[PDB]
This record gives structure tokens, C-alpha cells and sequence, in this order.
């Protein structure tokens, strides 16, 4: 019941979906040949929610996965748990977007996105009762953002009241590959906002940030940021498949941290991170818990909480622990701290129990917050966006194919406008 | 003629570098737990 | 329905296994056919030549 | 809502080579070569009385 | 299944042909007879086509209105690799005139050149482009080379075109009319190729001499290095990599308008191995090198102007978070300054072959090296000291009669002289700033 | 139970004719005696109740070195002994000799081992003429053999291969004259003509078999090949077989035009032969080039009516629709505008045999096409350009009249070339 | 009882012939030899349908082999099961038509055609009572369409109230292998709409795209083409020989199948069709059946189900299942494509159930369905033959063997009057 669809676009999305399905099977115990070989009942009771049975008794995920480039698929197949993915639900094209947000949304996705909009359908229509679609891509690509950003459209015209998720990362000027990363990134967020029902930002500059300071490992890799964001898109819908004290699906969590429709971009980070250094010498609490859930560098982004104010603030606690510990430290912080919280909504931290923790960590936490600091990621991209478009740079590529300069004009004046109005409640005070 | 010759020259590599990274070289916490519910713990059979 | 649910197991995987022979063994012959009427053209050369 | 047509844009295997070599090909029979074999014999003498 | 179909036209392109396609064979394995040895697919493909049984054949064609330089490819090492038709040979040479080769002799193989350009391109299915190799300052590499982009533009349409052309030197020169024919190649190559490089003969002297530490550099030992750029430059698309980019990522990311796009190269490391392992050669300090003005392998120098973007390449067992720090380095430093327009200035792209060592060659082994190529408004001096040149020249009209009377009217001369100094403003109000 | 019988008169078709029975021989194993050392010999051969095997061929000439040639040479154990026709006096390149005062006491006993031949077979598909069309006997000989067949058989298919005078190379002086003579009796009395000049297989020989001094020996086995790939699918089975009467059902859509130009792939010398894959894709490319047509014409300047190919080795259904696909996609091959379809394409299972002593490299794909044109009305008008020049002054006039022909019969000769010249423009012209 | 005769005709229908009695003879255990060595005892309870016993126990099938060329009788005897077949019923001429309708109709068709009369009129005599006649054919050459076609006006005047089938396989354009073909196809299909009761059209085109696209096999082959009609042959009679939940024999289909007479053109499918790397991913379930047979991909013909409208379905189900899983499908398929079928008609859908399943399988489909969309192959046959008739292209063979041009006229207007008929009732409206 209430089970949900995976849709993973873009070189970006894949990598990330690879390393996600590793981190899920390991956690229901599935082999990479697909047979169950668990040890208790659990295990295999909310099965149904991310994988189908077949004819012999194997599982295969619901994972539909796009791009347009061949190269993509021999690598996460050759790689491990490449074979639990079922071989008909690859659907890509031959030549690429090559980093062009027109080309992956005007002249090539359009062709192609017919087919993958079936198997859509062929997994939708399937379930007995479905509960969303989650997304996972890239803002800085052009097949991830292109081809992604109007799956969102489409999705969304078919299925209006299911709920959405997209886990997009955006591109940071300090660690930037790609000229043109302000052009399409900018246009993504113009068609992202109209659909999606919740967006997460991710950035590679907060996670080799994170890497460095709490993790303390020489070198990291792209496995390194593909498991951090892993564990946290598990922990937002554990207790969707496992029982706890205060189950809280999707949609609980969708209700509790939107005031208004336009605000639905959040940003998230997970608890605890320790090196194993000092693996041996920390003491896993619930307070200790949430002093690493609430701190500034242990955000997935490098948007500052402390330079904004909160608007709401979710926790779902992962293990064996009692309620009042967790009620006590919620209000605790919300009165140590009671400047950087808006006053016009008291009490705005939510909090969830499940009972069933990760594995190897005792207790763990996934922190979902909606702050008016993520503002600024948004002004610096348009810093970028703006000062390119003055001067008509890398243009004649975009528009070469049918675009025209007053949808670069209409995107930034609609991203302008969401910025404006979203540090209005900044603020605004009662 | 004098400088193009027939040279003797003579994929483990690739697939070394390529599982490297993919991998984890962190791990997590060492795993102590077994599966338990909250509402079995509580309510036993009783004599 | 358990035990012929997992009797469908080893039959799938044997029947699956044994058709990869057919696609290697194809692609080894037709190797093998091109390999010796290649060679024919060897001895076209030193007639001609 | 995906016709007959249109569907075998989608990459299958390395078997579109056996649908795909002419797409971009440069189109046919354009260019003359009759008798180009000017270049890699010598032509016959032509003589004035 | 992705193709690329080389071309290579007039000794200097002949000549740096036969260096990149030994190389091409010692990388993939292949012996020069075509032959597989003793007994992972598909790497191959990218540059040669199977037969169906055993031996390969590239995809590559060679050019020449002189059969002196192409027979000898005929009787060498390697006369069982390429196809018996495919190396095409004239009877009478251009000899250093541009009208001879585009309006005389030119005409006559250019129709038999396109059949073979079909012949090999109907054979592939994922052509991302056109590679053609060319020296500016001979008369037929300058003259078939423009028909052939003449043709190839009308005959193909959007596929791309990559033209690794070479210059006249400053003040060093072979020839003394060569002023004349590259303004005519000039002005027929900036409407019809994509992207231009620019590999003038005099600078890879002086990068021979200061690091391979060769006192006495030959024709030889030049091609070499363009043959490591080629490699380095098309290896993506051939070999597995942790952040792969392709032929088309190149027209998206370099030239911010269609006029501009003529680019400098600058390769690094370029070591010998008596000194080759007394350092580590660190990802950190190569990237230095590669940004090094007295490296660039172009003779411009781009503290005279800004930078406009930098596409540059990396392979080995590089690391993407040691290549961030070091972009950040540079960026952090005040000598290199870039347009104000272009925030973001840097393509980066990462590939695990190593570089292939040719036995009997000069550099050494390295597990690591950078290819660097870049966009920048200093260009513009390379073609207003061959301006004047060309003015000092033209202005008594001197050599001008032989190539009136081989069918190239008096006026064409001037038209090309306004495309330049065209050119030259177009950079200049480009690189000027708001 | 299906025969095919050949005709060759005149020493062109007598030298093609040879080249042929080396192939047909080598094919079914019989030796040159003829003995074998099931029934697919039936359709040229004939068992003769024990042991060997005769021809289902007759040879006409009326010079004898030709004919004594043969009967000295190895093949002397072949042939029956009295279906060797052999005269005294040659015509000496006079259509009118060889039409009005040779051809009225030859006939006779022409036809004579004709209707012994044909009461033999009891299938009988058609016949196979071979001539010279500018020669004397060629068509002096051939004009009156076909006509009187015309009227003899009746409904039967004949089908003529004969060879057009180059445009500017030619070895005769007064051949535009016999040529067009003999125009106005193939044009009302033969079902399928071939156009075979010397000259395109002169550059064929040059270019792609790597033959610097091409000579009359290599240009007969070229023809012979295209004559085995016709009738391969008479004997030899295969996939999509395609009879004899399965070509004027499907290639002509007028009974005035039934002229049409062969070509055949792939043509490549072993020394470059496997050097290329040779993949069913490109040899169909190759048959289309217009350099590779065996007639001196260019089909870029004109529209294509109808098109046949046959394949014959390992060629499999998918890859013939994928290939024909392609070419219909090709901007220079433009098709009549009536004509949605064109293409007839046979498949067999045999590969093309290779002679001893050839050129041609053995290969396990090929491909031979007729096709029919509206750019075959060139060699029409060069050849009436030709003939004006020469009858303007009435040169080499005399000859002819004084052997029996009259005055006028050029007359309505050259009309009949305007009535044929009109008739292509009129089709190719769109609705 | 209520047996069946088969009369194959042509080069196409007797490879045709050939692999449909080779799958039969396989599902009731006979050899090629005629000997029975099967395992069920229902294997023998119905075979009388389709063999005719003979002295020392051997069954020989009641084919009539019959064609104008000896070169494909002697291939179908030379191959396997080839021994079955009664030496006298093999009637063949020796001239040919050659693509010619003319000649294959009215020339040689008149002089030759008597013979097999008698042979049929020997076999229909024999057995019980008869049920009807079915024909395999291919419309695109002479002799099986132009004899082919005169064999069943012969036939149905002398058996009026018998059941007539033939499996027509049309010439699509993208494929083509004649020249001629859009005559002769024109010419049948105006004396097929007369007389026969029931019309099925197939596709080389369709038959390359299923094998290329669905069954993913690199090497297909005519072999493997008819063996996808083959088992569509077998699905429609299955029930005749087998018991099952709901009997419906081959009357029983027409009845609930054509609404007017003139309207009896079907295109089939079977299912389920997988590839045999990936067989082990699927699930055979009674929902997922319905799907693939409902896919316009999954037909066997170039006409797009979607682009018109069914005017009724039928599909029969082979195995053991439940009869309320089947019900609910063609209720729930029907509510969600509601503007695809016609509305004036209710319940438009009829299902069968035999308990059977083909030898390899434990479930199988057929799908025979009257749409409307069908009109497109007339629509394209017609403008290719009024392209070359109007120019007289082609047309001196058909005059010349006693044939006018005025029997052209009358076809084109017949073969366009069906097609005006035959969309009246796509846009009908109660
Ligand atoms: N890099 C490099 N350049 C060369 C080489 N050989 C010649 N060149 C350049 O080519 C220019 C002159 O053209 P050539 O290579 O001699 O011959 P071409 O370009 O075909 O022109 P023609 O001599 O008329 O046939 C000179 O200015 C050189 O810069 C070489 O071996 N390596
Ligand atoms: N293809 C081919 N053509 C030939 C051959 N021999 C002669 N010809 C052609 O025949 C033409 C002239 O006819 P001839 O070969 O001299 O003999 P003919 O046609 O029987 O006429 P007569 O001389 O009266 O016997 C020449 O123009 C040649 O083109 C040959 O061996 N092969
Ligand atoms: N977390 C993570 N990010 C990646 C990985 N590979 C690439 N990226 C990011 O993706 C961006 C490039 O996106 P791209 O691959 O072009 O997206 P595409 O156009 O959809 O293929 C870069 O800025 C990288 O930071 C990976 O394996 N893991
Ligand atoms: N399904 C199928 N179709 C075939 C086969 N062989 C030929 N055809 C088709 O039949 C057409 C030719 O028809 P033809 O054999 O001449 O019909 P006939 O004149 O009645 O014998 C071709 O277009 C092929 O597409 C086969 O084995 N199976
Ligand atoms: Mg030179
Ligand atoms: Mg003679």
C-alpha cells in the first residue's frame, strides 16, 4: 500500500539512484540476484512499496531510468546490484543534450519522451493504491534539467493530486565544471516551482564541505556525496515502511511544513556523522542527537540558517527512545534560540518516531528544515544569470532551435519574484 | 624509415579506479542491533 | 505453492544460462566461417601474384 | 500514446547499426568517379604528326 | 557506436597523420600489419572499422597533390593498415600557390576525395564530427583545404568540424610568399569551420628545447606532440572516465560567439625521464603548468588580453576534488584575469587512460597529465603582424602576377583584408569592457 | 522440367557465348567432356540416357575461324557436332548481306536445329539471343532470326543481349549505319534488351579490378556473371525465387520501351577484395553508383521506371528492406511520379562460383540489377546524331543498295528512332 | 464432429501451412511418421478435427495443398513433417501465374481450378459435419491471391451456409517485394468482401517490428515470422478441441464479432510474447496478459488501434484461471478507454476460457478485434493503385488476357465504397 514510483534523469540522477537502491536492499535484505535472504518478518511486510514481485519469487525495484547518452547504462549495469533493474525499463536516445537545456527540453526530449512517459503509466497504473513520484536530477546538467524539468510538467498534468519530490542539486560557483550552469539552472526553476510539490536542494559544495570537517577523510568521491544523500532520501521514508510510535507518511510531512504554496524548497541534513577517529569515544543520545541535527555545517547546503529565520522545522527519529526526551529537546531549542524562529507561528517544529534505526547506528535522525535563508543560493545564481544575458554570451546555441530571448527575460523576472516574496515573511512580524 | 618502426608496446586498471570511486571508505557505526518493535516488547504473554 | 513457486526458480535460471551458449556459440563459429574463407583469399594472392 | 514509429529512437542494443549507418549520409551518387583512373596509371601518349 | 572521420590533406598534415595514427595503433593494441595479437571491445571503434574477421582499417584519408610523401606511406611499415584507395596521390604539386590548388588542379580531386569521404562515412552511425588536418602556408594544404570545407559545409550541414591548422611563425619562416596564402585560407576558414586551433611551429620549438631539453628538435619530434594532444583530446569519447565529455560539449561551452572561435593549446606535463621522477608531478602543480604563458603552444601570449573560457582535460588517476582546490588557486590569482561576463570560466573533464608511451620516443611515463585548451582575447596579435605583412607585401604588388593568370581575379585580395581588420574589431569590442 | 535455349550468332556472341560455358560447366561439376565424375543441370544441359551431357546451345556464324576455333579447342567433346553452324563467305560488316542476300539460304537450316532443340524440351521458359548489334552477321542475322522466331513460337519470351557502339570507341567505321538498321526489327520483335557497350566495361576493368590492359578475354567473363545471376533462381533454390516471364510482368510498362541497363556488385580484385567487410548494406550501394553501370550512361540524368536486383549467397530478408528503405531516402535517386514502388528483389541461396584463372575476387555476397531508365535515351540520340552526318552526303550508300535493299528502308529506319526518342519524353514528364 | 478442412494456396500460404501443422501436430503428440506417442488422454479425445484416420492407426491431416508451381511443393515435401501429408492432394500446374492476377484467375485459373474441386468435394463429403473451411493466402502475388480468390466464390456457392475463414496477409508499403502489388491486392479484396465470412489481415511489415522490437532477436527469418501466425491459427480453435469454462467455437465468434455483414475485416495478436533474456523479470498474471494484448504495438498489422475506434473485441484465453479476474479486466479496460469504443454498442467485449495451455507455457492469449482504424490500409492501397492507374501503368498484361478496364473501375469504386461505409460508423453517435 501506499507505494511509490522511482524516476532517476541525467548522468547526476543515475549515480545517485545506483548507490540509493544499494543503501535500500541492504536495509530489506535483498541479494543482488534479487532473492530474499533475511532474518526477521519485518523485513518483508512493507515490501511492496518500492519493489514488484515477479515469477519465481524475486523482486525487482519500480525504477524508471532516462537519459541521453548509451553510455550511461553499461556502467550502472556492470556495477553491483546492476541486475536488479529490470532491462525493459531503460529508455534513452543516441546523441545527447551536451550540457543544453533547449536541446534536452525543445528539439530531443520532445521525440523521445513519449516512450518514457509509458512505462510512467505501465508502473503507475500497476499500483493498488499509490502514494507519489519522487525525482532525482541535476540542475547544472542540460538532459537533467531539460528532459527532468518537463517530466515534472507532464507527470503532474496526469496525476494532480499525488504528491511529488525532486532531489535536485544546484551548482555552487565555488565548485563549478560547466560555463553555462547559471543559463539552464535559472530555467529549471522557473517550470520547477509551477509543479513540483516538494523540492530539496543538494549541494557538492556543502557535501565535500561535510566530508572534510566532521568525516576527516583525506580524499572523497563521488561514492562519498552519493551515500550521504542516500542515507537521508531512505530516512524521510522510513517510517513509511516500518512501524513506530508516530508513523508520518509523505504526505503528513508535505501538510505541516508548507504555509503557503510558493515555499516548498527545503533543505536537509543527517545525524549522526562522526569519523572513526572519535567513533568510540562519542555517546549516542537524544540530546547529543540534536546538537549535530542543528547545526550550521552539518546542513546539506551552503545557505546559513543563521542568517534567516525559520519557518518550520521537521525531525523523524530513527530507533529505540522514549517520546519525552524528544519533546523536551524540540522545545528546548526552540526557546534557546527562540530569535532565529518566526514568532507568528508558535511551536513549529514537528517530530516523528519509527522504531526501526538504520543499519549499524543505534539511533539516527534525518532533519528536514524550510528557512528564509535559502534566498540567497537562488540571488547568486541570478548574480551569474545576469551578468552573462546582458551581454547576449553563449546565446545563439539556446536559441538557435527556437527559443527566444523574452523567455530568458520572463524566467528572470518570475525567479525575481520569488526571492522578493520569499524573504517578505522574513521580516514580517505580527 | 629510420624512425617509424614496428614497436612492441604490450583494462584491470579502469576497473580498479572505477570501483575505488564508487566506494565507501567510511562505512558507519558497527552494526550491535536486532529487529524489535515497540508494541511487542511491552505487551508479553502472561502466566 | 511454495516448493512449485521455487520449482520455477531453477528451471528459469538453467533454461536462461543454457541460451547464453547459443549466443557465444554462434558468434564463435561465424569467427571460425570468416577465419577460413579469409585464408582463401591468401592463396587468390599468390595465384595472382 | 507512443505510435508504431518513432519507438525505435530508443536505443536498443548494438543492433541499430543495421538501421541507423544512413541517416547522415552525405546523401548518393552524387560525385562522379568514372574514369578517375588517371591518377594511379599513366595515361597513353598522344602523338602529332 | 560513436565515429569520427579523419582527414588529412598536404605534407605538414600527412606528416603529423602518420605520427597520430602509430600512436592510435599503440594505444589500442594493434599490430602495424592490422592484425589483432594473440587472439573489453569497442574502444576501437571510435577511430577504426572492423572487417568483420581479424584486422582493422582507420577511418582516415590521405590527401596530396604530390605523390612523393605518399608512396613512401605506401612501401613503409605500415603499408598493410590503411586501404589501398583511400591514399589519394596527383601528378603535379601546387607548388606554394594558393590558386593552383583551388582554381587549376584542386578541381580535379576534389570530386574523387568527397566519393571517398562517403565511402567512409556511410559506414558509421554516431559521427560527432569532422577532423581535418592542415598547414596553412602551402599552397594545396591551403587550397584543397578550403574546397574540402567548401564542400563538406554544403554537402553535410550541423556536423562538426575540427581543424588543427598551423600558422606561420612570427619571424621564423620556410617559405616567403606564405603571407599571401594564409589570408586567403584565413578568410575561406572562419565561415566554414567550428573550431579552429592554432599550432604555430616556432613555440613547440621552444617547449622542446626548455623541457625535453633537445638542442637540435626535428619535424620528427613535433608531431609527436600533436599527436599526444589529439589523443589527449578525443580520448573521452573512447575510454570509460568519471566525468566524461563529448565532441558536441565543446561548441556549447567555448565560443561564446559564432565568429570567435580560434583557440589556443598548451599540453603539460612535458617531461624527460632523466628528470621525470625527481617529483611527484602532483595534479596541484601540472594544472601550473598548463596556465604557464612560455607553455602555451601557440606563440600568443595571453597576459596581453583577457580570458574568455578555458576547456581543459585531465587523465590519469585524478581526483575531482584535487581539481576544484586548484581551479580555485588560479582563480585566487590576480596575473590571470578573465572577462567580466563570465563568471564561470572553467570545463573540466576527467578520464582514467593513462598516456600511452610510444616506445623509442622522447617523453616518459607519467600516471598523470593535463591538456589544456583555451579561449582568449589575446589572439588578436597573431593576425595583425601577418596583416602587416601582407599590407608591407601588397603594397607594390609584388608576386601578384602568379596568381592572377591561374584564374583569381585582381580584387579577391581586398575582400580578405577587410575580413580581418572586420575580425580584428569584432575582438576588440568584444574584449572590451561594460 | 524448365529449359532455357540459347542462341549466338556472329562472333561477338560467339566469344561471349564461350565465356558463359566455362561458368555453366564449372558450376555443376561437369567436366569438359562432359561426363560428371540432382536435376539442376536441366535447365542448360540434357542427360543423354548414360554418362554425359549436351548444351541446350546453337552457334551461327558464317566466317569459320571462329567456329573452327571451338571445335579444335577443349570443348571439342561438348558441343553436339551439327548444332555448330558454320558458313563460307562473311557478311564483312554489311547488314545488307547478311539480311537480304547471306540470310534467305541460312535460315532454313537454322531454324531446323532449333525446332530439334525445342521438341526435346518439354517446360521451355524462353530464349536467349546474344549478338553484336554493329556488326554484319550480328544483326543482318539476328534481324532475321528473331523475326522468323516471331511467328514460329509465337508467345514465347526471348530475351537479347546485345552490344551498343561506344560513344567515341569502336573498332568499325560504318557501324552507326547497321546499327540503327537493325533497331527497327529488335524494337517490334524483342521482349527485353540489354545495353552492354564496351567502353563502360573497359572503365570497370580499370578502376575496380586493379587491369591496367583489359582485353576481350576479361570483358566476356564479366557479361558471363550476369547471365548465371538472371537464371540462378531457374536452378537453384532460395528464398524468394523470381522466373523467367517474372521480368516483363514487372519491368515494362509500355511494349514500346523495354530497353534497360545492368549493373553488378561487388567487382573487386582479391588484392583489396577483404581488406572491407563487404556487408549486404554497401553492395547495394554500389550497384546504384552510377560509375558502376555497365552501359555508357548517366542515370543521374533521368528518372527510374522500374528497378530488379537479384542477391544471391548468404543475404538474409531483413537486411534487403532496411538497405531499399535507404535508397528511397537518397535526394539524387528520384523515381517516376506514377511509380510509388519500383523495386523486384529475388533472393537465392547459391554464392557466385569462381573460374580458374580469373579476376574476380570469391565472395559470399552479390548483387546484379536491371534497371529501366528514361536516361537510356541518350545513347539514342548519339547514335542518330551519328548516323545523320554520314547519311547527309549519302557516304557508303552504295554498298547496301547493291545488295538488294532499297533506297528508302534508312527512311523509315531514322523514323522509327524519332518515334522511339519521343516516346521517353512523353513518359518522363510528370502529372 | 463439427471438423474443419484447410486449403493453402501460393508460395506464402504454404510456408504458411507448413509451421502451422508442425505446431498442431506437437500440441496432440503426433509424429511425422503418424504415429501417436502423446502423454494426456485428451490428446486423442478431439482429434478428428483436423486428422483423418487411416488403415494401421496413422492420422493424416485433411490439408489440400494446391499451387501453380512445382518448386515450393517440392520444399515442403523435402522438410520435416513433411511425410504427413497425402501424396494425392498435392495438385499443382506447371506454368505459373507470376504476380499476374489475370492470368491466375481467368487463364489458368479456369482450366486447372476444376481438379481441386474434386479433391475438396471428396474431403467435405467425408467427414460427419461439417463446421467450415479456413484458407491461408497471400494477396500481394498472382496465383495466391487471383486462383486463391476464385477458389472461394466456387466454394461458397455450392456450401452457403458453412463458415469460410481465410488469413489474408496484405502488402504494406513500407516493405515491398512486387511492383505490381498494388493491382492485384485491389482486385482480391473486391471479391473477398463478397463471400468470405470472416477476413483476417497481416503484415510482413507488422511481423519484422514485433520480432525486432518485442521479441529483441537479432536474426529473424521467415521460419520465425510464420511462426507467430501459427499460433495464432491455433488460439481461435482452441476451445473447438479442448473442454473449458465457456465453449466458443468458430460460429459462435462471427455472430458476437460483425454487426453488418460487409464489415468483417479483423487483425489479430497473440500474447504473451517476451524475449528470452528477460522472461524471468515478468510476472504471468491474468492483468498483465490484458495489457500486452490490448497494445497497439503487440498487433499484427501497420494499423494503429488508437486512431479509430473498436467496434467489438473478442479475446480467448488459454489455461487455468479464474473467471472473475477475466470479467473485471474487460470491465476495467472498457471505463478507462471509454472514447475509443464506440458508445451505441454495450459491452463490447467477449471472453472465452480454455483450460489448455500451449506445450512451453502456462498461459496464452488471442485477440481478434473489429476497429475501425483498418480503413488506413485501404486508404493507402487505393492511392497507390490510382497513382499508376492513371497514367494506364502496367495495365497491357491485364487487357491482354481478356480483361478490360472497365473491371478496374468497378473495383476502385467497390474498395472506396467500403471504406465511406466503413467510417460512417466511426463518428455514429446515439
Ligand atoms: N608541424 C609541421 N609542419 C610542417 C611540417 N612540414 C611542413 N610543415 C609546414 O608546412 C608549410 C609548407 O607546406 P608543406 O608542408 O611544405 O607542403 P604543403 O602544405 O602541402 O604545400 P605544398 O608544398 O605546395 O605541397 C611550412 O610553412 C611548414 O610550417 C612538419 O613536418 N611538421
Ligand atoms: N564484348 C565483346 N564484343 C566483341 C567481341 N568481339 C567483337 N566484339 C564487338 O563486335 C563488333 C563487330 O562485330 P564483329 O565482332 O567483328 O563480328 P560480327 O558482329 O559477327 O560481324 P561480322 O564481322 O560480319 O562477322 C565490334 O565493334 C566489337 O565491339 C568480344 O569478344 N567481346
Ligand atoms: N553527487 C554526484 N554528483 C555528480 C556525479 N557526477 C557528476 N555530478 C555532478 O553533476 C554535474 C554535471 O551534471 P551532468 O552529468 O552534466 O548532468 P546531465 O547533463 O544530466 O548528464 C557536475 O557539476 C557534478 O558536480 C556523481 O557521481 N555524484
Ligand atoms: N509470412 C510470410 N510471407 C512471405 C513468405 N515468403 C514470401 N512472403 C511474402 O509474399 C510476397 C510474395 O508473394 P508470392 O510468394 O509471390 O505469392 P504467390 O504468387 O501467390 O506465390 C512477398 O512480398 C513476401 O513478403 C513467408 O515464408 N512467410
Ligand atoms: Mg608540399
Ligand atoms: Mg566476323
Amino acid at each position: 500500500m501506499r507505494e511509490i514510483v522511482h524516476i532517476q534523469g541525467g548522468q547526476c540522477g543515475n549515480q545517485i539512484g545506483a548507490k540509493f537502491w544499494e543503501v535500500i536492499s541492504d536495509e530489506h535484505g535483498i541479494d543482488p540476484t534479487g532473492t530474499y535472504h533475511g532474518d526477521s518478518d519485518l523485513q518483508l511486510e512493507r515490501i511492496n512499496v518500492y519493489y514488484n514481485e515477479a515469477t519465481g519469487g524475486r523482486y525487482v525495484p519500480r525504477a524508471i531510468l532516462m537519459d541521453l547518452e548509451p553510455g550511461t547504462m553499461d556502467s550502472v549495469r556492470a556495477g553491483p546490484f546492476g541486475q536488479l533493474f529490470r532491462p525493459d525499463n531503460f529508455v534513452f536516445g543516441q546523441t545527447g543534450a551536451g550540457n543544453n537545456w533547449a536541446k534536452g527540453h525543445y528539439t530531443e526530449g520532445a521525440e523521445l519522451i513519449d516512450s518514457v512517459l509509458d512505462v510512467v503509466r505501465k508502473e503507475a497504473e500497476g499500483c493498488d493504491c499509490l502514494q507519489g513520484f519522487q525525482i532525482t536530477h541535476s540542475l547544472g546538467g542540460g538532459t537533467g534539467s531539460g528532459m527532468g524539468t518537463l517530466l515534472i510538467s507532464k507527470v503532474r498534468e496526469e496525476y494532480p493530486d499525488r504528491i511529488m519530490e525532486t532531489f535536485s542539486v544546484v551548482p555552487s560557483p565555488k565548485v563549478s565544471d560547466t560555463v553555462v550552469e547559471p543559463y539552464n539552472a535559472t530555467l529549471s526553476v522557473h517550470q520547477l516551482v509551477e509543479n513540483a510539490d516538494e523540492c530539496m536542494v543538494i549541494d557538492n559544495e556543502a557535501l565535500y564541505d561535510i566530508c572534510f570537517r566532521t568525516l576527516k577523510l583525506t580524499t572523497p568521491t563521488y561514492g562519498d556525496l552519493n551515500h550521504l544523500v542516500s542515507a537521508a532520501m531512505s530516512g524521510v521514508t522510513c517510517c513509511l515502511r516500518f512501524p513506530g510510535q508516530l508513523n508520518s507518511d509523505l504526505r503528513k510531512l508535505a501538510v505541516n511544513l508548507i504555509p503557503f504554496p510558493r515555499l516548498h524548497f527545503f533543505m536537509i541534513g543527517f545525524a549522526p556523522l562522526t569519523s572513526r577517529g572519535s567513533q568510540q569515544y562519542r555517546a549516542l543520545t537524544v540530546p547529543e542527537l540534536t546538537q549535530q541535527m542543528f547545526d550550521a555545517k552539518n546542513m546539506m547546503c551552503a545557505a546559513d540558517p543563521r542568517h534567516g529565520r525559520y519557518l518550520t522545522a521537521s525531525a523523524l527519529f530513527r530507533g529505540r527512545m522514549s517520546t519525552k526526551e524528544v519533546d523536551e529537546q524540540m522545545l528546548n531549542v526552540q526557546n534557546k534560540n527562540s530569535s532565529y524562529f518566526v514568532e507568528w507561528i508558535p511551536n513549529n517544529i514537528k517530530s516523528s518516531i519509527c522504531d526501526i534505526p538504520p543499519k549499524g547506528l543505534k539511533m539516527a535522525v534525518t532533519f528536514v528544515g524550510n528557512s528564509t535563508a535559502i534566498q540567497e543560493m537562488f540571488k547568486r545564481v541570478a548574480e551569474q544569470f545576469t551578468a552573462m544575458f546582458r551581454r547576449k554570451a553563449f546565446l545563439h546555441w539556446y536559441t538557435g532551435e527556437g527559443m527566444d530571448e523574452m523567455e530568458f527575460t520572463e524566467a528572470e523576472s518570475n525567479m525575481n519574484d520569488l526571492v522578493s516574496e520569499y524573504q517578505q515573511y522574513q521580516d514580517a512580524t505580527a | 624509415a629510420k624512425t617509424y618502426q614496428g614497436k612492441q608496446m604490450f583494462p584491470e586498471k579502469i576497473k580498479a579506479l572505477s570501483k575505488d570511486l564508487r566506494a565507501e571508505h567510511f562505512k558507519l557505526g558497527n552494526d550491535p542491533q536486532s529487529y524489535t518493535s515497540e508494541a511487542a516488547a511491552k505487551f508479553k504473554e502472561f502466566d | 505453492e511454495k516448493e512449485q513457486k521455487e520449482l520455477e526458480k531453477d528451471i528459469l535460471t538453467k533454461a536462461v544460462a543454457a541460451y547464453e551458449q547459443e549466443v557465444e556459440r554462434k558468434k564463435k563459429e561465424l569467427y571460425l566461417t570468416n577465419k577460413q574463407h579469409q585464408s582463401s583469399l591468401i592463396g587468390q594472392m599468390h595465384d595472382k601474384d | 500514446t507512443a505510435d508504431r514509429n518513432k519507438q525505435a529512437k530508443v536505443f536498443q542494443n548494438k543492433e541499430l547499426a543495421k538501421t541507423n549507418f544512413a541517416g547522415k549520409s552525405s546523401p548518393g551518387p552524387a560525385y562522379d568517379v568514372r574514369d578517375t583512373d588517371y591518377f594511379t596509371y599513366q595515361k597513353a601518349p598522344k602523338w602529332k604528326i | 557506436m560513436r565515429e569520427v572521420i579523419s582527414i588529412h590533406v598536404g605534407q605538414g598534415g600527412i606528416q603529423v597523420g602518420n605520427a597520430c595514427w602509430e600512436l592510435f595503433c599503440l594505444e589500442h593494441g594493434i599490430q602495424p600489419d592490422g592484425q589483432m595479437p594473440s587472439d573489453g571491445d569497442d574502444a576501437f571503434n571510435t577511430f577504426f572499422s572492423e572487417t568483420g574477421a581479424g584486422k582493422h582499417v582507420p577511418r582516415a584519408v590521405f590527401l596530396d597533390l604530390e605523390p612523393t610523401v605518399i608512396d613512401e606511406v605506401r612501401t613503409g611499415t605500415y603499408r598493410q593498415l590503411f586501404h589501398p584507395e583511400q591514399l589519394i596521390s596527383g601528378k603535379e604539386d601546387a607548388a606554394n600557390n594558393f590558386a593552383r590548388g583551388h582554381y587549376t588542379i584542386g578541381k580535379e580531386i576534389v570530386d574523387l576525395c568527397l566519393d571517398r569521404i562517403r565511402k567512409l562515412a556511410d559506414n558509421c552511425t554516431g559521427l560527432q564530427g569532422f577532423l581535418v588536418f592542415n598547414s596553412v602556408g602551402g599552397g594545396t594544404g591551403s587550397g584543397l583545404g578550403s574546397l574540402l570545407l567548401e564542400r563538406l559545409s554544403v554537402d553535410y550541414g550541423k556536423k562538426s568540424k575540427l581543424g588543427f591548422t598551423i600558422y606561420p611563425s612570427p619571424q621564423v619562416s620556410t617559405a616567403v610568399v606564405e603571407p599571401y596564402n594564409s589570408i586567403l585560407s584565413t578568410h575561406s576558414l572562419l565561415e566554414h569551420t567550428d573550431v579552429a586551433v592554432m599550432l604555430d611551429n616556432e613555440a613547440i620549438y621552444d617547449i622542446c628545447r626548455r623541457n625535453l631539453d633537445i638542442e637540435r628538435p626535428t619535424y620528427t619530434n613535433l608531431n609527436r606532440l600533436i599527436a599526444q594532444v589529439i589523443s589527449s583530446l578525443t580520448a573521452s569519447l573512447r575510454f570509460d572516465g568519471a566525468l566524461n565529455v563529448d565532441i558536441t560539449e565543446f561548441q556549447t561551452n567555448l565560443v561564446p560567439y559564432p565568429r570567435i572561435h580560434f583557440m589556443l593549446s598548451s599540453y603539460a606535463p612535458i617531461i624527460s625521464a632523466e628528470k621525470a621522477y625527481h617529483e611527484q608531478l602532483s595534479v596541484a602543480e601540472i594544472t601550473n603548468s598548463a596556465f604557464e604563458p612560455a607553455n602555451m603552444m601557440a606563440k600568443c601570449d595571453p597576459r596581453h588580453g583577457k580570458y574568455m573560457a578555458c576547456s581543459m582535460m585531465y587523465r590519469g588517476d585524478v581526483v575531482p576534488k584535487d581539481v576544484n582546490a586548484s581551479i580555485a588557486t588560479i582563480k585566487t590569482k590576480r596575473t590571470i584575469q578573465f572577462v567580466d561576463w563570465c563568471p564561470t570560466g572553467f570545463k573540466v573533464g576527467i578520464n582514467y587512460q593513462p598516456p600511452t608511451v610510444v616506445p623509442g620516443g622522447d617523453l616518459a611515463k607519467v600516471m598523470r597529465a593535463v591538456c589544456m585548451i583555451s579561449n582568449s582575447t589575446a589572439i588578436a596579435e597573431v593576425f595583425s603582424r601577418l596583416d602587416h605583412k601582407f599590407d608591407l607585401m601588397y603594397a607594390k604588388r609584388a608576386f601578384v602576377h602568379w596568381y592572377v593568370g591561374e584564374g583569381m581575379e585582381e580584387g579577391e585580395f581586398s575582400e580578405a583584408r577587410e575580413d580581418l581588420a572586420a575580425l580584428e574589431k569584432d575582438y576588440e569590442e568584444v574584449g572590451i569592457e561594460t
